[PDB]
């Protein structure tokens, strides 16, 4: 997260750590909207023109973190997926459209202080809370800058990172870029004039873009962090899945069929 | 999974229900009022 901050401790226990199995690695963010469920972004299951095809055995899931380094005893779940489901017409040959995936847990978790899900949105939550100038919250534990990498790439936060960023109207979004967009995506961030900084980066791909209803006090979860051309540039923003829209293709899965 | 709410969904169990506010909330209704 570029210009974050370190989180309070219990700030999203939606919050899930995509992680690699052997050897271990953190790949991506996800986050939990139900004791056995999670929702991540596509491109960190199958990327194929990196070979990135990555099967229920290869992939670990961590819980109720708080540090990105050490094992929390008490308070984390280490968990193993049951299934993976991707979009069908999640569009990896182009702009990375309908990037989002769904992930069965093995078994139940346990909710905790530290570990409970966050909402999906409905309909008229959308309505009232998706306007460009309104800002959602973004977490994780990617890189706090652009790099390339040495024998590591430098820049790990110890803790999670939180950064606030208000949506962005559409043809500014589509300006911002050569970059086909579809209605499966927005984009968040400041503008050059604004002059406040902040971004996902690597790393936090997968990972929530929440917004606070007042009206009810509630959390939802209105984007997945998709892609972006490099973190933070200016006269550029971050794009994020629209997961109202993709709600469609959420229940369907979930329920079996269900879309 | 629901949609619009699981009972507790959204609602942490250190902030909202034990109602404090985390550090940056108030940016974001901020943000709100700025709007409509
Ligand atoms: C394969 C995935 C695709 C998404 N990613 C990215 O989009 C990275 C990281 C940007 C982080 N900043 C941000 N979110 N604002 N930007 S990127 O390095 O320019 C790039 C790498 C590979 C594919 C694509 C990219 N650009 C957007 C394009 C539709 C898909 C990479 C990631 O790991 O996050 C690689």
């Amino acid at each position: 997260i570029v210009e974050g901050q370190d989180a309070e401790v219990g700030l999203s226990p939606w919050q899930v750590m995509l992680f690699r199995k052997s050897p271990q690695e953190l790949l991506c963010g996800a986050s939990l909207i139900s004791d056995r469920w999670v929702l991540t972004a596509a491109h960190c299951l199958l990327y194929p023109p990196w070979d990135k095809n990555f099967t229920v055995d290869d992939l670990l899931v961590r819980i109720g973190k708080h540090s990105r380094t050490r094992y929390e005893r008490k308070v984390e779940k280490i968990s193993m997926l049951d299934k993976i489901y991707i979009h069908p017409r999640y569009n990896w040959k182009e702009n990375l459209d309908r990037d989002i995936a769904l992930l069965k847990l093995k078994r139940p978790i346990e909710l905790s202080d530290y570990i409970h899900p966050v909402c999906l949105p409905d309909k008229q939550t959308a309505a009232k809370l998706l306007h460009a100038g309104f800002k959602g919250r973004v977490t994780g534990w990617g890189n706090r800058r652009e790099t390339w990498t040495t024998s590591v790439a430098e820049v790990q936060p110890s803790v999670l990172q939180v950064v606030n960023l208000p949506l962005v109207e559409r043809p500014v979004c589509k300006a911002s870029t050569r970059i086909r967009i579809t209605d499966n995506m927005f984009c968040a961030g400041y503008k050059p004039g604004e002059g406040k900084r902040g971004d996902a980066c690597e790393g936090d791909s997968g990972g929530p873009f929440v917004m606070k209803s007042p009206y009810n006090n509630r959390w939802y979860q209105m984007g997945i962090v998709s892609w972006g051309e490099g973190c933070d540039r200016d006269g550029k923003y971050g794009f994020y899945t629209h997961v109202f829209r993709l709600k469609k293709w959420i229940q369907k899965v979930i329920d079996r069929l269900g879309s | 999974t629901f949609g619009a709410g699981e009972a507790d969904c959204g609602l942490r169990p250190l902030f909202e229900k034990k109602q404090v506010q985390d550090q940056t909330e108030k940016e974001l209704f901020e943000s709100y009022i700025e709007g409509r």
